[PDB]
């Protein structure tokens, strides 16, 4: 048997198809998120927004509700459709149900929503992945990621493939045990993983800050500029 | 090859499948359909594969309205069944505005129906392309719709066999200043021109839209028109 | 067409004439050439004149013998030709229709980037039209450039009548700008061809013809077969 | 002979899930023994990132507390059979009012098992172990995408399942103490994944007749740690 | 041969009917959004100038779905109309469920969100169209975006698609203005983008349809250029090309 | 070969391979025994092993109190017939409150086994089945086939290794019909031992019977029933 | 005529195959090598060999004329492990 | 040509017919041959019974049938497909009598059986019916009718018509027939498709080997003539 | 070969293989016959022994389940249960809605009809089976009918299927059925099936008969050979 269909093994039982879908994914760029003593933060990359092209329609980063938000790596159609059907969920579910929402359900639902779209013939897995922040672990942050083949499990800090090579590795040389202390060597750490990443330039890296007890909280251009530049010193004076 | 499957793109960014639809247009009868100041001309020719046919037991020129003239270059039945859905569709239309169907709704409406056989393997598109002409706000419009599921508006035009000498028939001949009998000589001779063999009222027939209403020519019109072709 | 000569002679006759140059700055000279435009139109037309210009030895491949699509010889064919064009240094190699199989292509891939340019051999490789496998192809070691060929225009049109105006005569008056600008867009070979078609037509009247209105009807006939399905393809494509 | 389940091969096998059977191979070697003192499930890790939470990965998941649960094939047909079998414990309680015993859990577990190609999909690549203690006493089962079920003594199933088991069959009996049969599982797995034991890169679970609640083990391996 | 069918994916995880229908775009006309204020328009050329046909409507680029939406259209014919009509009933669900009008953003996703879903499913085919709108609405007032058949939508100052679009996005990308570019000089830009990607000298009118919106008037209106101003335009380019000669 | 896609493909020598290899996979299931007196019906089951610290798979499964089934094939198929059968004699006894005779069953099972024989989308049932059942007109000893065909035996067996005991039931069955219950199931137990290897031998572990009789409910003879009746079989001489 | 059947070796025969190719290489006449087999999974003959040799490297590579038991270990751990991964 | 053929739905590079014409290659295996003549007032079928042996009842294989007491019916093609449609005409005859009230002209059966045909020949669920279609009936005050249609939907009225195997050589017959304007009465009609027939299968029939029925305007009645009339009508062409 | 795969499928010319491959199939099966007297209609069949497991009398290929129809099958038994099924059902929902005994030639044809369909579908298959309608009705008339697996179906005086085709049709071609009571159809019947091929290269075989008429009020009941065993004896006659 070959990988011609979704739902055909292998003869050795691999499933090349959903393998293909993280591949798809392995092609989109760097996703690095990570949750810090209180706060998790997170930072967009590579966006290249040329000139004539404004920022504003990239959607570098979308809020499913005030204690999650996502922006997912590779095909934008089905990233879109992902977080309508996430942002559909959490606000129905927290409408309807007796007791509010946690991200844990959510988290549950949109690996759900991967599975059964990949369960399938005649219906195109998802080609993206993302990675999941919380707020609302008993008031405590968390985060997951998300991925094609309906995966998903939960990391101090965490990177997809194009940033993973790299950066991810970079994280598990440098992640201290020790939770980065404040929300400032969080964003510190954030820039520094964007430092890893290809470019650092500022011309189209923006950041999202949540403080898992504040609502998300979004970051200029000019302070992750000045960030940028305390870390380059930071390195500076490294010698 | 591509064309196995209408569901997928070739690499060249072409739907063959669609493509060899409109060969069958090619292989249907050739028809020839102009507008004049006066109103609008279409003109169709048939051939018999043996003179034991009813040969008027059928009609190649239908309308959709009291108003409205219509003929085809393709094979017969998908043409009578897109005719039947027409009409009803038609008639919805007048159910629901209240109005009879204006042409440029007509053409557009039975141009995304016959979009809905393009799509899914287990449907084909019709080998139908359809000549539709009409009055409107006291001027005469005519239009034509392809298997591809469009439409495109025409002052002179004509398809099937042979079609690309009626197209230079029609570019050296035509004028927008023409009159409504001096249409109908020109749709007859580029039909001539069209097809070989000679034209007679077991050959042609022919339907003009009037601002008031449209008719189809009688046989006998046939034979005075189609006799002392200039 | 201008262009295509300069930027051909800057990659394939100035690497010919001046080899001090590349290695006084210490280059890799530039081993490939790729052109783009539609088919012929001076595409062979200026592969076989630069090769006349140099004295090189010239190859020509068809793009048929390149498709022979039952793993005829493909892996050792590409050698063969690479090896005796070595033998015969300094030499040119041309192949034409690379549109018109994977597996011989990773080896021509393998062999452009393994060759020694130390004798004066490049490879000019042309296509017709714009495919996927084309953009492909313009990497490291391998191609250098993109000549474009575009449709001549209507003085260019005019110098390619001129091209073969020598031999035919003319009347009292033959006004060659006048009959160029009447076939907007039209490629290369049919300025010929026009000029052919006008050849028959003076044997339509067994004799020196060679006259004004000659063209005029010996565009007509050339321009249908440049033509006909192109105004159903409008109401096919759409 | 392979583009569905629903084609016989000639030898009247099927190409399609004999697949899915191989695909129990890729998954991780886990553990699980039946004596008479408990039943205890074992599952390897493999540490793959010290970003990762540990337990993240449900290959060890409970379904309730008189009875234990453990995984190897791919998490998300994993996570599919560890909801339903969730789900139907729950309603046979809601409708009898009593412990859902954990023979009746595997088979109506394998009826989902059980559509890959006869309602109106594809098997589920996942090959579980069920261990309960409840009116039968102490119970071992396994279960693979084949549907087919058995009460094991003993069982390994995943990557290198073959020569722990093996192993497992040379030294193991039906009527050994539930310490001893933990002790002889850690070192077959100690033997075969990686390395000196830890909770990093194992995961141990264990039920007992009189303690119907509680497979889990946190941090309590480091008896295990300091004795194996 | 891993392009058959749109659901599936290849060993280099790319979806080669998607990219199918991109190249299928990357032949259908010139259309582009130009960078403008006070104004937006849009421009588009027609490859159906004949002696012949009649274009009844008036328009067969361009096509209005508000008093404040409008839309130029490049691709397949059929997809384009039902696209269109899709899009018309979008706005009056919308409008019936809000009695508001909608957010020119918030339509064009869900455009893109249709498409996508078309895409995902089997037996399902990419709409091989990408069309482009201007809007005015209460969030952002002046809007233009892009779409494409993956389910994309592109917000962009100026953007052209179709054949050619390579050299129209390098000029516009060379010849672009800001702020103060009004929609004269956004009117001149657009000339000289047809004209340089036409092979064409003195682009005729006939060849170019051209709708816009104003919000002077802001009530709001939309408008679509007939032959006479656009000649007159050409007759600018053209003297303003002469000049440019005369400059030597 | 093309003729192996669903068994909606008749083959041109008059087969439907499909359904052969659903006879060869009746014929992959383990050894199976099943005989009848005048007044009772036995079926003798083996039950195959994986291990040392694993338990035996069952084969004999109770559908009602007066009919009994044994299984041979891949057990999801046998367990869904085991469970339409289940069914069935619940509506059964749910209508007119009367158990359900054999055949009448077994009839529909044949039917529900053909629709798939037919129709594409679902690959026809593929399990070896022994059915023993008493009724108000007659006790039954049956087997069925996934060709949708069932057969009305004195004595059957299916699985591997099964021919030496057919020959057994073939000659002896000039003894069972007024044998008593303790010399029927030492019959089937005989017949069990010559399907048996040279280097395997009859125990309570792997060896399951199920008993129907007028006087006496259909219940599945395991581990616990072996063993009285182990006593009394016929040795292994040479 | 005769059909001969090979199967992958079990523990006597791993250790019996590590005793033939072990004992022609330069090592410690103190090794285990019921402990290398039993640790070896089903690996083939050709992966004891591969094993022994790969002990080998090992020792040159730090161009110790003997062998370790550490060396036979790591090369199993690599040999093994990195197939197994 | 060949490949594209397979499917009924699948046009050919040319955009030809195949599977249509694969319809009529299945027509034209059985040796069948009927005919259809329009005459002033009249209107006569005949066809070829040719009974393969005599064991069967001759009552069990005729190949006329009457949809309505007033129309007639021929067949050509294998026994299923034919009884088949002729069922299928009965059903929309009696229907359009239930919605109409008045009368279902041959014109409106024949004309509904060949748009069906049309719709099996666009759907792929189902394969065509590979059996012609031929019709006599009598009109309101105007004369009596021949219809013919076919599995391809094609659907029209004949002054004649043939259908079966022979059909160029009988067409060409009643060609040469219907040239010279007669008064082709209903004995003149019966006889010239009686020589007809028995010049294109060049054989002197026995009364059994032919079914003949008739609809007139004077007997509205549509007839199957009786063995006895069939040796009436063989003597009236035996001078 | 190629265009064969389907039902659906045409060939390049004539019809459907898969039809053809249909019948052969039939072809090949045990052998059934059906002869009807002046009033009444008879039918016999061979069936194979199969083991000695076999219980002599078991998976019999007579059924019938109609107030006046008998009825045998000559093909694969699976199908031949499925399509009396489709037999039963037709013949109940006919009793149902016009309230009296359906005319044999209408039941046929309605179940010709149905066979048939199962060939029309690209999801299904033609049946592996052949089998013949027998009924008397005292309203209009005797009827004898045979269906095949193509949906063809015709009235014979006597028809046989099964692997003794042409030779069952010259045993029956000597009979003189127009005038003849079915008192000696009966050992005309069996000893027809004893006189072609019994046991030539079969080991041996099993008959059974079926007899509907109107001497039986039109009911259908299978003949016993438990009683007088004289069309047994009449068989042997025959052997030299
Ligand atoms: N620019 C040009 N000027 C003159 N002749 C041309 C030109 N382009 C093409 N030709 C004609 O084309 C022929 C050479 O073949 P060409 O079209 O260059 O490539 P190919 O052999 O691939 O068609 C010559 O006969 C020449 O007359």
């Amino acid at each position: 048997s070959y990988d011609r269909a979704i739902t055909v093994f292998s003869p050795d039982g691999h499933l090349f198809q959903v393998e293909y879908a993280q591949e798809a994914v392995k092609k989109g760029s760097t996703a690095v998120g990570v949750r810090g003593r209180d706060i998790v933060v997170l930072g967009v990359e590579k966006k290249s927004v040329a000139k004539l092209q404004d920022e504003r329609t990239v959607r570098k980063i979308c809020a499913l509700d005030d204690n999650v938000c996502m922006a997912f790596a590779g095909l934008t159609a089905d990233a879109r459709i992902v977080i309508n059907r996430a942002r559909v969920e959490c606000q129905s579910h927290r409408l309807t149900v007796e007791d509010p929402v946690t991200v844990e359900y959510i988290t549950r639902y949109i690996a759900s929503l991967k599975q059964r779209y990949t369960q399938s013939n005649g219906r195109r897995p998802f080609g993206i992945s993302a990675l999941i922040v919380g707020f609302d672990f008993d008031g405590t942050p968390r985060l997951y990621q998300t991925d094609p083949s309906g995966t998903y499990h939960a990391w101090k800090a965490n990177a997809i493939g194009r940033g993973a090579k790299s950066v991810r590795e970079f994280l598990e040389k440098n992640y201290t045990d020790e939770a980065i202390e404040t929300d400032d060597l969080t964003i510190k750490l954030v820039i520094k993983a964007l430092l890893e990443v290809v470019q650092s330039g500022g011309k189209n890296i923006e950041l999202a800050v949540m403080r898992r007890d504040q609502s998300l909280k979004i970051l200029n251009p000019e302070e992750i500029e000045k960030y940028v530049a305390e870390i380059e010193k930071e390195k500076e004076e490294n010698e | 090859g591509y064309s196995f499957s209408l569901t997928t793109f070739s690499p060249s960014g072409k739907l063959v499948q669609i493509e060899y639809a409109l060969a069958a247009v090619a292989g249907g009868a050739p028809s020839v359909g102009i507008k004049a100041a006066n109103g609008v001309v279409l003109a169709t020719e048939k051939k018999q594969k043996s003179i034991l046919y009813d040969e008027r037991s059928v009609h190649k020129v239908e309308p959709i309205t009291k108003h409205i003239g219509l003929v085809y270059s393709g094979m017969g039945p998908d043409y009578r069944v897109l005719v039947h859905r027409a009409r009803k569709l038609a008639q919805q239309y007048y159910l629901v505005y209240q109005e009879p169907i204006p042409t440029a709704q007509l053409v557009q409406r039975v141009a995304s129906v016959m979009q809905e056989y393009t799509q899914s393997g287990g449907v084909r598109p019709f080998g139908v392309s359809l000549l539709i002409c009409g009055w409107n706000e006291g001027r005469p419009y005519l239009f034509q719709s392809d298997p591809s599921g469009a439409y495109f508006a025409w002052k002179a035009t004509a398809h099937g066999k042979n079609y690309v000498n009626g197209k230079t028939f029609l570019e050296h001949h035509y004028n927008e200043d023409l009159e409504l009998e001096d249409a109908i000589h020109t749709a007859i001779l580029t039909l001539k021109e069209s097809f070989e063999g000679q034209m007679t009222e077991d050959n042609i027939e022919v339907g003009i839209c009037n601002e008031a209403g449209f008719r189809r020519l009688t046989p006998t019109e046939v034979k005075d028109y189609l006799a002392a072709i200039a | 067409l201008d262009k295509q000569i300069k930027e051909i002679k800057e990659v394939i006759e100035l690497p010919v004439k001046h080899p001090e140059l590349f290695e006084a700055l210490g280059i890799a000279q530039p081993k490939g050439v790729l052109l783009y435009g539609p088919p012929g139109t001076g595409k062979t037309l200026l592969a076989r004149a630069v090769a006349h210009h140099t004295d090189c030895t010239f190859i020509r491949v068809s793009g048929s013998e390149l498709v022979q699509k039952f793993i005829g010889e493909g892996a050792r064919m590409v050698r063969e030709l690479f090896v005796m064009a070595r033998e015969h240094a300094p030499s040119i190699i041309f192949m034409d229709e690379i549109d018109s199989v994977q597996r011989t292509m990773l080896e021509l891939l393998n062999q452009l980037d393994g060759f020694e340019a130390t004798k004066n051999i490049k490879v000019i490789m042309a296509t017709n039209r714009i495919d996927i496998l084309d953009s492909a192809l313009l990497r490291p070691g391998r191609i250098d450039r993109k000549i474009e060929f575009p449709p001549p225009n209507e003085e260019a049109r005019l110098d390619i009548l001129k091209i073969h105006s020598r031999k035919m005569n003319l009347t009292r008056g033959i006004n060659l700008r006048k009959i160029a600008e009447l076939m907007p867009g039209a490629s290369g070979a049919e300025v010929k061809g026009v000029c052919t078609e006008a050849g028959m037509y003076a044997l339509r009247e067994r004799r020196v013809h060679v006259t004004q209105e000659d063209f005029e009807m010996a565009v007509a006939k050339v321009m249908q077969k440049d033509s006909e399905k192109n105004m159903s393809i409008k109401k096919l494509w759409k | 002979y392979d583009r569905g389940v629903n084609t016989f091969s000639p030898e009247g096998r099927l190409f399609q899930v004999e697949y899915a059977i191989e695909a129990i191979k890729l998954g991780s070697t886990a553990i699980g023994i039946q004596t008479s003192e408990g039943v205890c499930l074992a599952v390897e890790k493999r540490i793959t990132s010290p970003l990762m939470e540990p337990s993240s990965i449900e290959k060890i998941v409970e379904i309730d507390a008189h009875i234990g649960c453990a995984m190897s094939g791919l998490i998300a047909d994993a996570k599919t059979l560890i909801d339903k079998a969730r789900v139907e414990t729950q309603n046979h309680w809601f409708t009898y009012n009593e412990t859902m015993t954990v023979e009746s859990v595997t088979q109506a577990v394998s009826n989902l098992a059980l559509q890959f190609g006869e309602e109106d999909s594809r098997p589920f690549g996942v090959a579980l172990l069920f261990g309960g203690v409840d009116e039968k006493g102490p119970q071992l089962f396994h279960m693979d995408p084949s549907g087919t079920f058995v009460q094991c003594d003993a069982r390994a199933i995943g990557s290198a399942s073959e020569g722990a088991q093996s192993s497992l069959q040379e030294v193991y009996h039906k009527s050994m103490t539930l310490k001893e049969a933990i002790k002889s599982s850690l070192i077959i797995l100690k033997q075969v994944m990686e390395e000196k034991l830890n909770a990093t890169n194992i995961e141990l679970a264990t039920v007992q007749p009189g303690q119907n609640f509680h497979m889990f083990t946190k941090e309590e391996l480091e008896e295990v740690i300091k004795d194996i | 041969r891993y392009d058959s069918r749109t659901t599936i994916f290849s060993p280099e995880g790319r979806l080669y009917q998607v990219e199918y229908a991109m190249e299928a775009i990357g032949h259908a006309g010139t259309c582009l959004g130009i960078l403008a204020n006070d104004g937006v328009l849009l421009a588009a050329e027609r490859r159906n100038i004949h002696k012949l046909l009649d274009e009844v409507f008036f328009s067969e680029k361009i096509y209005k779905l508000n008093e404040d939406m409008a839309c130029s259209v490049a691709g397949i014919t059929s997809d384009a109309n039902v696209l269109t009509n899709e899009l018309r009933l979008i706005a009056q669900r919308y409008l019936l469920q809000y009695q508001e009008p909608i957010p020119c953003e918030q339509l064009v996703t869900a455009l893109c969100d249709i498409k996508q879903a078309y895409t995902q499913f089997g037996g399902k085919r990419p709409f091989g169209v990408s069309l482009l709108y201007i809007g005015w609405d209460k969030h952002y007032g002046f809007q233009l975006y892009q779409s494409d058949p993956s389910g994309n939508y592109g917000g962009w100052k100026a953007t052209c698609i179709g054949n050619n679009s390579a050299a129209a996005v390098s000029m516009l990308k060379q010849d672009y203005k800001e702020g103060e570019m009004t929609l004269k000089s956004a009117l001149a830009l657009a000339i000289k983008v047809l004209n340089k990607t036409m092979d064409v000298s003195k682009l005729s009118a006939e060849k170019v349809e051209i709708a816009t919106l104003t919000r002077e008037n802001g009530k709001t209106v939309i408008r679509v250029l007939k032959q006479k101003e656009v000649e007159q335009l050409i007759k600018k380019h053209e003297e303003e090309e002469a000049k440019a000669e005369r400059e030597k | 070969n093309q003729y192996d896609n669903d068994v909606t493909v008749w083959s041109p020598q008059g087969r439907i391979h499909q359904i052969e290899y659903a006879m060869e996979a009746v014929k992959q299931g383990s050894a199976t025994v099943g005989l009848k007196s005048k007044t009772h019906a036995v079926l003798v089951a083996l039950k195959r092993a994986q291990s040392e610290l694993a338990a035996h798979q069952k084969k004999i499964l109770h559908v009602d109190n007066h009919i009994g089934i044994s299984i041979a094939g891949l057990t999801a198929d046998a367990r869904l017939l085991c469970n339409f059968m289940r069914q069935e004699c619940l509506d059964s006894r749910f209508v007119f409150d009367r158990p359900l005779p054999v055949s009448r069953l077994v009839s529909l099972i044949g039917s529900k086994t053909q629709i798939p024989t037919q129709r594409y989308g679902r690959r026809p049932y593929g399990v070896g089945l022994l059915i023993a059942g008493y009724d108000d007109m007659g006790p039954h000893i049956f087997q069925t086939c996934p060709s949708a065909n069932y057969f009305d035996c004195r004595a059957m067996s299916i699985g591997a290794r099964s021919q030496s005991a057919r020959t057994y039931l073939e000659r002896h069955m000039s003894e069972f019909m007024e044998c008593n219950l303790n010399e029927l199931v030492k019959h089937g137990l005989r017949a069990l031992r010559e399907t048996l290897p040279a280097e395997q031998d009859l125990t309570t572990k792997n060896v399951s019977i199920g008993i129907v009789g007028k006087d006496l409910e259909f219940t599945i003879y395991d581990d616990d029933d072996v063993s009285p009746f182990l006593e009394g079989l016929e040795e292994r001489p040479q | 005529d005769r059909k001969i059947e090979f199967s992958l070796p079990d523990l006597e025969g791993r250790t019996h195959i590590f005793k033939i190719h072990a004992r022609s290489m330069s090592v410690e006449r103190d090794i285990r090598f019921e402990l290398l087999a039993r640790l070896c999974p089903n690996s083939t003959g050709a992966e004891i060999r591969s094993v022994c040799t790969e002990a080998g490297m090992f020792a040159i590579r730090a161009r110790r004329k003997i062998a370790t038991e550490k060396d036979f270990l790591e090369a199993v751990n690599k040999v093994i492990k990195s197939y197994a991964k | 040509s060949a490949g594209f053929d397979r499917h009924i739905t699948i046009f050919s590079p040319e955009g030809r017919l195949y599977q249509v014409e694969y319809a009529f290659k299945a027509i034209n295996q059985g040796g069948l041959t009927s005919v259809a003549v329009r005459g002033k007032d009249c209107a006569v079928i005949v066809t070829q019974k040719k009974v393969p042996d005599k064991l069967l009842d001759s009552s069990t294989v005729t190949h006329l049938f009457k949809i309505t007491e007033n129309i007639g019916c021929v067949m050509t093609g294998m026994t299923a497909d034919s009884r088949s449609q002729v069922q299928r005409a009965r059903y929309e005859a009696a229907n359009w009598k239930y919605k109409y009230g008045y009368e279902i002209p041959v014109d409106m059966l024949c004309k509904r059986i060949a748009d069906i045909s049309q719709v099996y020949t666009q759907n792929a669920e189902m394969r065509p019916l590979g059996c012609c279609m031929i019709l006599i009936g009598i009109d309101e005050e105007q004369g009596p009718q021949v219809y013919k249609c076919d599995p391809a939907g094609y659907y029209c009225g004949f002054k004649a018509t043939a259908a079966g195997v022979k059909q160029t050589e009988s067409t060409s017959f009643l060609e040469k027939k219907v040239k010279k304007k007669f008064d082709w009465t209903f004995e003149q009609t019966v006889e010239t498709a009686i020589t007809c027939l028995s010049t294109v299968l060049s054989i002197d029939f026995k009364p059994s080997e032919i079914e003949v029925g008739v609809v007139t305007v004077e007997n509205p009645k549509f007839r199957i003539l009786t063995e006895a009339e069939i040796d009436a009508h063989l003597v009236a062409l035996a001078e | 070969t190629g265009y064969d795969l389907s039902a659906s499928t045409f060939s390049p010319d004539g019809r459907v293989f898969q039809v053809e491959y249909a019948m052969k199939a039939v072809e090949n099966s045990s052998t059934a016959i059906g002869i009807r007297c002046k009033d009444g209609v008879v039918f016999g069949v061979e069936k194979l022994v199969l083991s000695k497991l076999y219980e002599e009398g078991s998976n019999k290929r007579l059924f019938n389940v109609d107030r006046h129809v008998g009825m045998a099958v000559a093909g694969l038994l699976a199908d031949a249960r499925s399509l009396a099924d489709i037999a039963r059902e037709e013949a109940s929902n006919f009793r149902s809605n016009f309230g009296y005994n359906i005319p044999l030639k209408h039941l046929a044809d309605r179940v010709a009809m149905y066979v048939h369909a199962y060939t029309l579908y690209s999801a299904v298959r033609p049946f592996g089976c052949s089998f013949m309608l027998g009924s008397y009705s005292v309203n209009d008339g005797a009827q004898l009918y045979m269906i095949d697996p193509s949906g063809v179906s015709y009235g014979y005086w006597g028809c046989a299927i099964g692997k003794a085709r042409q030779a069952a049709k010259t045993e029956i071609e000597k009979l003189q059925m127009k005038e003849m009571t079915c008192r000696d159809i009966v050992k005309e019947v069996a000893k027809i099936i004893y006189i072609v091929h019994d046991e030539v290269k079969d080991k041996a075989f099993e008959l059974e008969l079926s007899w509907v008429g109107e001497l039986t009020n039109g009911r259908h009941e299978i003949v016993p050979k438990d009683i007088r065993e004289e069309a047994e004896k009449y068989a042997k006659e025959s052997l030299k």
